[PDB]
């Protein structure tokens, strides 16, 4: 077929903060960076001021501010996934407000393998040069000593072939790299020059053969001390020359260090966050000697509260730091003077909404209205929640443990919910939870007894995890039931369906039981659960010899996959499940949909196999199959002929059987007929919509709380819109100056197609925001056809979300 | 080549065989046409091809050529299907082939990894380690709808220790590289090294990925752990628990016979369902200090390999049986999957 | 030497009982 794909809500996880210089040389700015959209900001006494929120065909996964020879304000370096590079600059005409691309390039280069901690990009403090680790032996260069508009590089060689972390370094003549090392012998800190005119490295100031095992954080010390601060998991080490001052907080060794922000521009005070949200500071106790140097006397480390799981850190000012998120909300953070009853010196100050990631979703009409609302699970660990967004309005269930699937039962007006809960093995000889949440705290709890399965040198401190069946009310959104699954046991199902003549409307719930020794999943169960007086009692248990992966109701059955069988299961009389048949696959059974008798089966290696329920004959046949390897996240059932997915990486794609039946071998293989490289990572494609020329309404969530929506389109109204696309792409400036096809095409981590099938709603909308003058530069010439017709066509385009 | 072109091939004549990517198979070439052949294609691209009677087959480089007829030695390279057969004149066959794919795929967590811990991906060169190992690896699952045991189901390096760990109670010995580090090496060096017939080896030869090729390899290595007379099928020879290496060598290695047939022979503690054919011998005893004697179904009487009984009483073990590859069918006690 | 088998090593009485044994390898 041909499809539509438009966003519905944009990213909202932070991937990236930087604070700058941007919109004047008096301003202070924070950029923030989620995924495909840049955001600027003015620091004011009073909290943050909306400037500008640009769009970028690309992925933000380098962005810097700097400030060369000759400049009046900060100039903006973004790098790009699909490695475009470009350099920006603000610009308002009074009222207008543009952003500029002085320059852009492809850094990519032919051959190179990718760096495991992936694309780093560095500016030297004298902004001399822009350093690029993309490939792992290689190191490119992009001099700024002049209007390098092309992005101009050269690729110095490198010895080293799995450096971990890498920054220029401070106070020292020649441009300077300051790199942490993996090699056979350990891990290890080194320093090299960079000669420009030589366009190849020299020796460095100094250098240290075996530093923290798992050391990860180079921090340049800035221009008074001068060096390195390495960061590992248990020591928080200093290196300058002669210099080597190592401490080992007893605070830090609790959770790993990520984040880091430097306060004060002299780099004595530098923020540290943790992956559990514990936010530290790092100061530099300094030594004002009479000669007029200084030197390090010691490095101390104070705890000073918790916040979101960061993924970014930057201080702003008057003790305001903004906290960038991606497993929860991004947040403004106060930190006083004082500690607080507790200890904190920090208190939440604003909150910024995150619906990622988003793992699974639902949709729902809650008022009875006809229009839909969507209930997510989102975020993870102590940010998990539930997000319900309305027609957009956006409701968040705080639930401090990580939701991971949900359904509504209409009939007993409340929400299922599988939960987990992360708990760690306490002194007393069990497990401690370690903070309340929905399980914790529901007005009611059970714990399941089976029996069915038998199975204490552990670790004090080993983490484990406690599933929950949650059941939360649909107006109070309170935890009402809280059913604690059985000891390791990882529940994967859940299902909320009437079965059989039964007229009780049930929760089916499919699990596994996992244990660290047994690789593949040897047994399992489906519980069969009823709510009804405030409790949740279970109905029948089938102990399975693998694990559910997926449920789904199938006409009045169960069409249940266990590994790798397709199994059909009845409600008999005695509210107990039979077998009616079974279908195995070479493939395991991840992911199932059916639209009437049809059954789609993959696997997370884009495995597509087809059956069909053939209802006299009370069995499956296969009608189709294709095995096109890559990793495949999500997938979903279109129309009976055309099937939709997310794979690898951040594309979808649409294949159809083949509608010609030919012959056998033709008519049992599916076609790709469409490819779109996304930008979002998809976890679930749930058909529906949230309102209420387009057939068809999928909606599907992402890890960045990016919300989408595809819908199928007309042979006639794909090839208008393909044409329209083109004719915009002229008018329509991009901001790296990347190319709309570019950007679209097909993306794996080693081949590059161009996409099909699909049209961007996002630009094809951008056509009413741009000027009357060049919306009929974009019409010109086509029946031709004037704009206002035009500008009525789009406008049915925007009503579907 | 090309992972998906199209390439036209000679393909040597009387040759059938299933060639494994990585196998080498000695040639010596004395019927004149083919002498021909082999002399251009050594002064051009030096590959051919072997079929797999049936449409498939594998590419065939030659690494080695000496002129006394011409005797040569080749590697098998790469997977095709065939497209068309020009059976020329000559006697020669050439062919339109497709060579099949290897998809090699990024890490699972590459797209879903959090920046932050991008630089913590790197480990520091035992159960404890490899529940470290995935609890570090797939930390990001959290943000997908899948629990991090299931991408360890589908990671490379655990696959291949997975398998090490097996082939491990076949044979206390190596684990550097006595195996490649290459998954698509590793999957290819396991294929002709288990002891499966040649209709599981087709399978995996057509099997696009080295990772479904491993999860596959395993599959095998789980589920057929019975070993049966590949001629009659009703006749259980021996089970997975009795293959041990005698040697350094391996559990099943190539030995020759004084007629340069090759045996690929599968040692093994016990064997049931044999009857044993003539006097013990000691000529050409691949496994000095014990007697041959010859060894068939006790049903069909196709050949099974042989008995190896000590001749002296030191040794140890005193009597153990050799199996060829062969003459062997394994069995489930339920599909393979990928 | 005309009853051992080429393939396996089996030595016969006969010439006969080798060639019997010949199918059992094809
Ligand atoms: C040199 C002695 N003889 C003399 C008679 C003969 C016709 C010329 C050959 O008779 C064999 C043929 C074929 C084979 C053998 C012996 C011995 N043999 C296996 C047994 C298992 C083992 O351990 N090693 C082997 O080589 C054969 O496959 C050679
Ligand atoms: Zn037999
Ligand atoms: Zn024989």
């Amino acid at each position: 077929s041909y499809n539509y794909v438009v966003t519905a809500q944009k990213p909202t996880a932070v991937n990236g903060c930087v604070t700058g210089h941007f919109t004047s040389a008096e301003d202070l700015n924070l950029l923030i960076a989620k995924n495909t959209r840049l955001e600027i900001y003015v620091v004011t006494a009073e909290g943050l001021r909306p400037v500008k929120e640009v769009g970028m065909y690309g992925k933000i996964a380098v962005m810097e501010l700097f400030r060369p020879k000759g400049e009046s304000k900060d100039l903006l370096f973004i790098l790009t996934a699909k490695y475009n590079a470009c350099i920006l600059e603000y610009k308002q005409s009074g009222e207008s407000i543009d952003i500029i691309t002085r320059a852009h390039g492809n850094v990519q280069d032919r051959i190179g393998r990718p760096s495991e901690t992936g694309i780093i990009g560095i500016i030297d403090p004298e902004c001399r040069m822009i350093g690029l680790r993309l490939y792992d032996g290689l190191f490119k260069v992009i001099p700024l000593d002049r209007d390098n508009k092309e992005l101009k590089a050269f690729n110095i060689r490198l010895e080293e072939l799995h450096v971990i972390d890498v920054k220029f370094l401070y106070g020292c003549q020649a441009p300077t790299i300051c790199f942490v090392y993996q090699d056979p012998q350990g891990r290890h800190v080194k320093t090299y020059e960079v000669s420009l005119r030589e366009k190849e490295f020299n020796k460095g100031p100094w250098k240290q053969e075996n530093v923290e095992a798992e050391a990860s954080m180079v921090i340049a010390v800035p221009e008074p001390f001068g060096g390195a601060i390495i960061i590992g998991q248990e020591s928080i080490t200093y290196h300058n020359g002669d210099k080597y001052l190592a401490i080992a907080p007893p605070i830090i060794k609790q959770s790993t260090i990520v984040c880091h922000n430097r306060v004060d521009p002299n780099g004595s005070r530098y923020l540290l966050g943790d992956m559990e949200g514990r936010l530290f500071m790092l100061l530099l106790e300094k030594e004002e000697q009479m000669d007029g140097t200084v030197t390090l006397k010691d490095l101390r480390v104070e705890l000073l509260g918790e916040t979101s799981i960061a993924e970014c850190l930057t201080y702003l000012d008057n003790g305001v730091v903004f906290v960038g998120s991606r497993l929860g909300d991004s947040q403004l953070v106060k930190l006083n003077v004082d500690s607080n009853e507790q200890g904190s010196y920090v208190v939440a100050m604003e909150t910024f909404t995150n619906l990622g990631p988003i793992v699974d979703m639902c949709v729902v009409d809650l008022e009875r209205q006809g229009q839909g609302q969507l209930v997510t699970c989102s975020g993870a660990f102590k940010e998990g929640s539930l997000r319900i967004i309305r027609n957009l309005h956006i409701r968040t269930v705080p639930l401090y443990e990580s939701p991971r699937k949900i359904c509504y039962q209409e009939v007993s007006q409340c929400f299922g919910v599988l939960s987990s809960r992360i708990e760690v093995q306490d002194t007393s000889g069990g497990t401690t939870a370690l903070r309340p949440s929905a399980s914790t705290q529901a007005l009611s709890s059970s714990v399941s007894s089976s029996k069915l399965f038998s199975s204490h040198e552990t670790s004090f401190g080993e983490e484990v995890e406690v599933h929950n069946l949650l059941i939360i009310d649909q107006h109070t959104f309170e935890v009402l039931h809280a059913h604690q699954f059985l000891q390791n046991e990882y529940a994967l199902s859940l299902v909320s369906c009437k079965l059989g003549k039964d007229p009780n409307t049930y929760f089916i719930v499919g699990t596994a039981m996992v244990y660290p020794e047994e690789a593949e999943p040897k047994q399992g169960r489906i519980v069969v659960f009823q709510y009804s007086d405030g409790k949740l009692q279970t109905v029948a248990e089938k102990e399975v010899k693998g694990a559910v992966y997926s449920m789904v109701e199938f006409n009045g059955k169960l069409l249940a996959s266990i590994n790798s069988t397709v199994r059909l299961y009845e409600w008999t009389t005695e509210k107990e499940l039979r077998t009616e048949c079974n279908h195995y696959n070479n493939i395991m059974a991840l992911y199932l949909k059916t639209k009437g008798d049809f059954i789609l089966v993959g696997d997370l290696m884009r495995s597509v196999l087809l059956l069909a329920y053939k209802p006299m004959e009370g069995n499956f046949e296969e009608i189709a199959r294709d095995f096109n390897p890559n990793w495949m996240s999500a997938v979903e059932i279109l129309d009976d002929d055309n099937f939709l997915g997310a794979e690898n990486a951040f594309n979808l794609f649409v294949c159809q059987k083949d509608s010609a039946a030919t012959t056998d071998e033709e008519r049992q293989h599916l076609q790709e007929v469409g490819l779109f490289h996304l930008g979002e990572f998809v976890n679930v494609f749930c058909h529906g919509s949230l309102v209420m020329p387009t057939q068809g309404s999928v909606l599907f969530g992402t890890v960045n709380g990016m919300i989408g929506l595809v819908t199928s389109l007309s042979e006639s109204w794909y090839n208008l819109l393909l044409d329209m696309q083109n004719r915009l792409n002229k008018v329509i400036k991009s901001v790296g100056k990347i190319e709309h096809s570019f950007w679209r095409s097909f993306h794996t981590e080693r081949k590059t197609e161009p996409a099909t099938g699909f049209i961007d709603g996002d630009l094809i909308e951008s056509f009413l925001d741009i000027s009357r003058p060049k919306m009929q530069e974009v019409v010109a010439n086509l029946q031709e056809a004037t704009a206002d017709d035009l500008i009525k066509v789009v406008e049915e385009l925007t009503r579907i979300h | 080549h090309d992972d998906d072109s199209c390439q036209v091939i000679p393909v040597l004549p009387q040759v059938m065989m299933i060639l494994i990517p990585g196998q080498t198979l000695p040639l010596q070439l004395f019927h004149p046409q083919e002498v021909s052949m082999v002399r251009n294609l050594i002064q051009k691209d030096r590959t051919f091809a072997v079929l797999a009677y049936a449409q498939f087959g594998t590419t065939a480089e030659i690494y080695a050529y000496r002129e006394e007829i011409v005797k040569v030695k080749a590697i098998g390279r790469q997977r095709f299907k065939v497209l068309e057969l020009r059976t020329q004149s000559d006697g020669i066959q050439q062919a339109k082939v497709q060579i099949l794919p290897e998809c090699v795929l990024p890490s699972t967590m590459s797209a879903v990894q959090l920046e932050s811990l991008n630089k913590c991906q790197i480990f520091p060169s035992s159960y404890k380690w490899w529940q470290k190992y995935q609890k570090r690896k797939f930390h990001c699952a959290n943000l997908t709808s899948w629990p991090r045991w299931l991408y360890s189901l589908y990671d490379a390096e655990t696959l291949m220790d997975r398998i090490k760990k097996q082939l491990r109670e076949w044979d206390e010995n190596l684990k550097d590289d006595s195996l490649p580090s290459n998954p698509i090496d590793f999957s290819y060096r396991v294929a002709a090294c288990l002891p499966i017939d040649d209709v599981l080896r087709i399978q995996l030869l057509k099997i696009g990925s080295a990772i479904q090729r491993l999860r596959c390899e395993l599959d095998i290595m789980n589920k057929c752990t019975s070993l049966c007379c590949k001629q009659c099928q009703e006749t259980e020879i021996t089970t997975k628990n009795e293959i041990f290496s005698l040697s350094l060598c391996g559990p099943m290695a190539a030995y020759v016979n004084p007629h340069g047939y090759v045996h690929e022979t599968l040692t093994v503690y016990k064997a049931c369902n044999l009857n044993l054919i003539g006097r013990p011998s000691t000529e050409h005893s691949w496994f000095p200090g014990y007697a041959w004697t010859v060894a068939q179904c006790k049903i069909c009487a196709s050949h099974i390999g042989w008995k190896f009984t000590a001749t002296k009483k030191d040794m140890s073990p005193q009597k153990f049986w050799g199996l060829t590859r062969s003459a062997l069918l394994p069995t489930i006690p339920v599909i393979l999957c990928l | 030497s005309l009853t051992t088998c080429e393939v396996c090593g089996a030595c016969f009485e006969t010439r006969k009982g080798l060639s019997s044994h010949a199918r059992s390898h094809l």
